[PDB]
């Protein structure tokens, strides 16, 4: 499955070579087709989860091509991932059109700190996947207030929510050095160099000090600013090694060196992406397996779900995704194999 | 007349060097600041605490000497630590998150003054505008 | 002219209710509490949906008795998240 949902992103992701419909169309059968035959969806939509994590940037896609996959996958799929993936489409239809508010707003009420272009994409919390708690990165002044006007905004108009800014995903541009040059950063790059503005001859510890700067996600940032940069040379250190511990100190240097003026550093996207649990799983299966052998009780088709929860006395053990997949495997033979279409008898007490 | 502390502190704040001394400098100054007068101690603490809301100056240096200058505000008299803390309060507005540290313990003790005073009603709206479970 | 200037910034957002919840709908008692029948003769848990609608485990088995549907949305009713 893995497989399968590469293969989608990549025929997805370049339309060039084939934009008739009918061919993707027929690709996209034979692969519904082909899950069809399968089973275990979870780990299928996870792994979307994953390829459409790393949608977040610039879309290069089709848009409606994925609109009717998914459409004719929730036709013979039902709900709740369908739900949540057209939650997905919607959320990113509703930021895109709130953007087109804010910016009417700014339009009819100027702002001078609006003139920097602000570009909010605001997801939800409840559909989305989560990857960690995020970092603190400080906010350069500027981008501080806009973001801040932003905040206020969007706490007027409808209430009852707030917008934790996080700082894993982002894709900025920034003029620098002599002809100006438009460099491409992606948000912690972004806060280094504005702290490297301000005063020259800046060391790590210094950087580390003030920046909040991650600590396993770090590694890939810093081995992709240096050690294996392009011709475009933006930065380089004088410490020239491949590690860095504590004490390496920086310059800013001119380094005009291309004469492109849209050098990016989009190329460490294509290289950051390489490279107990089993108490608690034993727990979770042997609750399971007692939960069902054990209860026995009189259930139509949900009561027996309130039960086995009830039993336990702790919660997020029960988990009712596990019930349901036990009890839908649990059809194979004689015990809880009965009728689909008048699920009243199911053993009652016995 | 007293304006030693004010020339000392627009020495401070014109320093173009950002050597790591200079927190221990501004220290010293601290230590020759915290006892003086009456009303102009006032005047000098309000120009320090102005003196370090600015964002030129570094925030880490800020924060801690801000910490330092808040370890002596309780044994100020009530009226006076009451302008400080509320003139506090509002430089801090604009810029919550940059000192979202000492801001909780500025209102504990600007509630426990309160709270041994009677005057229980804004003790209870400062720590209703507290930002804790909202903040990150 | 600041050496630096930013121009473009693509924020990323994650919205959450200010309040999670604060009342189980069939007892007019919060979540933490014991559901006024536990309150009464004294084991109580909260329950969750696909809705997030949170209540009262026993307040909502003894809706789920006679009854199929969430209280609030009036749809199909599933346990999810305990
Ligand atoms: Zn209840
Ligand atoms: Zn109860
Ligand atoms: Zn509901």
């Amino acid at each position: 499955p893995e497989y399968l949902s590469l293969f989608i992103d990549d025929k997805l992701k370049k339309g060039v070579k084939g934009l008739t419909e009918q061919e993707v169309e027929t690709i996209l059968d034979k692969a519904m087709v082909l899950f069809r035959f399968m089973q275990e969806k979870d780990v299928f939509e996870r792994y979307y989860k994953q390829h459409l994590a790393r949608l977040l940037t610039n879309k290069s896609v089709s848009d409606d091509s994925e609109k009717n996959m998914i459409s004719k996958l929730k036709t013979e799929c039902g709900c709740q991932f369908t739900s949540k993936l057209e939650g997905m489409f919607r959320d990113m239809s509703i930021s895109n059109t709130t953007m087109d508010e804010f910016r009417q707003h700014l339009q009819a009420t100027g702002v001078s700190l609006g003139g920097v272009d602000l570009t909010v994409r605001v997801l939800t919390t409840g559909y989305w996947p989560t990857q960690s708690a995020t970092p603190k990165c400080n906010i350069p002044p500027a981008p501080r207030h806009a973001f801040e006007i932003f905040r206020r905004f969007y706490l007027a108009k409808h209430s009852g929510r707030q917008l934790t800014l996080q700082h894993h995903m982002g894709s900025a541009d920034l003029n620098a050095t002599t002809r100006k040059h438009i460099l491409q950063v992606s948000t912690f790059q972004m806060t280094i160099l504005m702290l490297f503005n301000n005063r020259e001859k800046y060391t790590f510890e210094e950087i580390q000090q003030e920046t909040d700067i991650p600590e396993r996600e770090l590694v890939r940032a810093l081995q992709s600013l240096a050690c294996g940069k392009p011709t475009q040379r933006v930065l380089t250190k004088e410490p020239k090694s491949k590690e860095i511990e504590n004490g390496h100190i920086f310059t800013v240097n001119d380094q005009f060196t291309s004469k492109l003026h849209r050098v990016k550093i989009q190329t460490v996207a294509a290289k950051q992406g390489e490279s107990k649990v089993d108490d608690d799983r034993k727990h979770e299966i042997e609750a399971a397996i007692v939960r069902i052998m054990k209860s026995r009780k009189k259930m139509q088709h949900n009561v027996l779900v309130a039960e086995v929860t009830q039993q336990l006395k702790a919660r997020f053990l029960p988990s009712p995704v596990v019930i349901k997949k036990r009890i839908e495997g649990l059809i194979e033979r004689e015990y809880l194999a009965r009728t689909p279409e008048d699920r009243k008898v199911y053993t009652y007490v016995a | 007349m007293a304006a030693a502390v004010r020339q000392d502190l627009a020495q401070l704040m014109n320093s173009s060097g950002s050597h790591k001394d200079l927190a221990g400098k501004y220290r010293q100054i601290l230590e020759k600041a915290i006892q003086l007068s009456g009303a102009e101690q006032l005047e000098a603490l309000k120009a320090f605490v102005e003196a370090m809301v600015n964002e030129n100056v570094s925030l880490v240096i800020s924060r801690q000497l801000l910490t330092d200058f808040c370890t002596h505000l309780p044994n100020l008299p009530d009226s006076t630590a009451k302008e400080i803390y509320h003139f506090t309060l509002e430089k801090i507005q604009p810029r919550v998150i940059s000192f979202e540290e000492q801001v909780a313990s500025i209102r504990q003790h600007l509630a426990s003054i309160y709270e041994k005073e009677e005057d229980w009603r804004n003790a209870a709206q400062v720590l209703v505008g507290i930002p804790l479970e909202t903040g990150q | 002219k600041k050496r630096f200037e930013v121009k473009k910034w693509n924020a990323v957002a994650l919205w959450a209710w200010d309040i999670v919840v604060d009342n189980c709908a069939i007892c007019r008692n919060h979540i933490m509490d014991l559901c006024i029948e536990c309150q009464a003769n004294q084991e109580c848990t909260v329950a969750w949906g696909v809705c997030n609608h949170a209540f009262h485990f026993h307040c909502i088995s003894r809706w789920l008795k006679t009854r199929q549907v969430c209280p609030l949305d009036n749809r199909e009713w599933e346990f999810q998240k305990y």
